[PDB]
RNA sequence: CCCGGCGAGGGGAGUGAAAAAGAACCUGAAACCGUGUACGUACAAGCAGUGGGAGCACGCUUAGGCGUGUGACUGCGUACC
């Protein structure tokens, strides 16, 4: 059984026990989150959306970590015109473990 | 108050030759060549963060098309069908479903066929 | 007993006189 | 008040310019002189 | 505005404008920077292209040789005889206004009171010129890193203090801003106060 | 004490805290020159990179399809001043 849901302005196809990396959520690393806007649930049979979102459909999950990902370097560079910069970035994320797909 | 450069200048060069590891010939050996190589690596790196998002979508679309035509509809009609059915599942997920669950994908073709007629 | 050599590699030879010398142009 | 807890007033010690030291400084290359001509030259300029 | 004497138990009445006024951090700092600048032996030099020993002949024929054009084996780009903007002996000393100096002494002295680093006594002297004798006294007063300012340039006291690194002796006339800061405690004689007071007023 | 032209240069022993401090002697970088393993490469055409991205090999991923290397195919892509 998998399900589809939104979160970090992007969608994820997931099953129970799976760990999935989202955009940063304002939730402590031992609390449980529920996602109540789910685009599809599929098991033996499959309930898809009509109105966007499944009617009875809820996904419950546990926040496992906040952290920062690999550093990436931005370089901008205009040749012969005595211009460049360089600049850093590490992006925030929250990792959650799916504990329940409620159909 | 004479200031000698020896220690700091070596450190600055060593940073660059380290960014140039794996490169061919002088580009990994010769600072003057390496420094130009590493910048241009950066210019392309910046660029291909934007390009990456173009390439993958073209892939997803191409795969949905294949699987859509397998159930007897074109990509262009299928997506329109889903939109008028108010299905919002995006093409990263649809291309995934197209591969791993052909039966769910067929069910999305009917859903989109019903709305389109 | 291998003392460094005289070598005599002082190199003030540079630089000798330098005509084209040469093609005629272009008038 | 010890010899290592004294500071100048805020805004008392402006740092002032050091030309021709990289693109980052903003004054690398040229040094605020523009390109070529009399004013760009060493000792270059006209009388009062 | 009264500074209590350590042992005599006879308070001393002083000007609040001298010993009781607020700390001016920016002022004090300027006067300490100028004192240290005033202490330099501005003694150094290098040679310009005019001053290096060597000849005036162009090395090259200007044109025709494949080299970079040259004028001078003393050019600052050349090995040996460089130094584009060579140093001279110079005077690093700075002006301080009479009033900014006195004002600065007053601010620091007033802080010394507030931080309990100033010690007032009736008398401060020593018997025989033996550093050991002074050392005994200083331990007894629980002082170690200390500036002594006395009423007159007392000689025995002066001699006894020379080998003690953490102790300095000074007559009221010879005080300076940085010494009054540079020691953990500062000792002044009653007489020393009256002379310092008149001076700053 | 050996190899060795009663050579050079080496190897042992010995001195020496240390000889990879040995007179071409404090430390001892790089261009450059080597030896040793890992992977790649003889139908495949170009600023030699980057975005994908198969193997194969390591460090077990130290039970968790995790890190390092290498990287076939493939999309973009004419150095710097
Ligand atoms: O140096 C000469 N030739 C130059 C080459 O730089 C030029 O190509 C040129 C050719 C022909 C000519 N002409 O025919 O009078 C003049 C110059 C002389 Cl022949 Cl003028």
């Amino acid at each position: 059984m998998y399900a589809v849901f939104q979160s970090g302005g992007k969608q994820h196809r997931v099953s129970e026990g799976q760990t999935v990396r989202l955009e940063k959520l304002d939730i402590a690393t031992g609390e449980t989150v529920e996602f109540a806007e789910v685009l599809m649930i599929a098991n033996g049979e499959e309930v898809k959306i009509g109105v966007p979102f499944v009617d009875g459909g809820v996904i419950k999950a546990e926040v496992v970590a906040h952290g920062r990902g690999e550093k990436v370097k931005i370089v901008k560079f205009r040749r012969r015109k005595h211009y460049r910069k360089q600049q850093g970035h590490r992006q925030w994320f929250t990792d959650v473990k799916i504990t329940g797909i409620s159909a | 108050a004479r200031v000698k450069r020896g220690v700091i200048a070596r450190a600055r060069h060593k940073k660059i030759l380290k960014q140039a590891k794996g490169y061919y010939g002088a580009r990994s050996r010769v600072y003057r060549v390496a420094f130009q190589a590493v910048i241009k690596a950066g210019q392309y790196a910046y660029r291909d963060r934007r390009q990456r998002k173009r390439q993958f979508r073209q892939l997803w679309i191409a795969r949905i098309n294949a699987a859509a035509r397998q159930n007897g509809i074109s990509y262009s009609k299928f997506i329109n069908g889903l939109k008028k059915a108010s299905v919002e599942i995006d093409r990263k997920i649809l291309a995934d479903i197209a591969v791993f669950d052909k039966v769910a994908f067929t069910a999305l073709v009917e859903k989109a066929k019903a709305a389109l007629a | 007993e291998q003392k460094l050599i005289s070598e005599e590699d002082l190199f003030s030879t540079p630089v000798w006189i330098s005509q084209a010398q040469g093609i005629r142009a272009g008038p | 008040m010890r010899l290592n807890t004294l500071s100048p007033a805020e805004g008392s010690k402006k740092a002032g310019k050091r030309l021709g030291r990289g693109i980052g400084s903003g004054l690398g290359k040229t040094g605020g002189r523009g390109h070529k001509g009399q004013k760009s030259r060493s000792g270059g300029g006209v009388r009062r | 505005m009264e500074l209590v004497l350590k042992d005599a138990q006879s308070a001393l009445t002083v000007s609040e404008t001298t010993f009781g006024r607020d700390f001016n951090e920016a002022l004090v700092h300027q006067v300490v920077v100028a004192y240290a600048a005033g202490a330099r032996q501005g003694t150094r030099a290098q040679k310009t292209r005019a001053e290096v020993t060597g000849s005036g002949k162009k090395p090259w024929r200007q044109k025709g040789t494949g080299r970079a054009r040259s004028g001078s084996i003393k050019s600052p780009i050349w090995r040996s005889g460089g130094v584009t903007f060579a140093a001279r002996p110079q005077d690093h000393s700075q002006k301080v206004n009479k009033k900014m100096y006195r004002g600065a002494l007053k601010s620091i002295l007033s802080e010394l009171v507030r931080q309990d680093r100033l010690i007032v006594v009736e008398k401060f002297s020593v018997e025989a010129p033996k550093t050991k004798l002074l050392a005994q006294k200083l331990k007894d007063m629980a002082l170690e890193d200390v500036l002594i300012i006395t009423g007159e340039l007392d000689e025995n006291l002066f001699l006894a203090a020379r080998n003690l690194h953490k102790v300095d002796v000074r007559d009221a006339t010879g005080i300076d801003p940085v010494s009054l800061i540079a020691f953990d405690k500062v000792v002044m004689t009653a007489d020393a106060v009256k002379q310092v007071e008149e001076m700053l007023a």
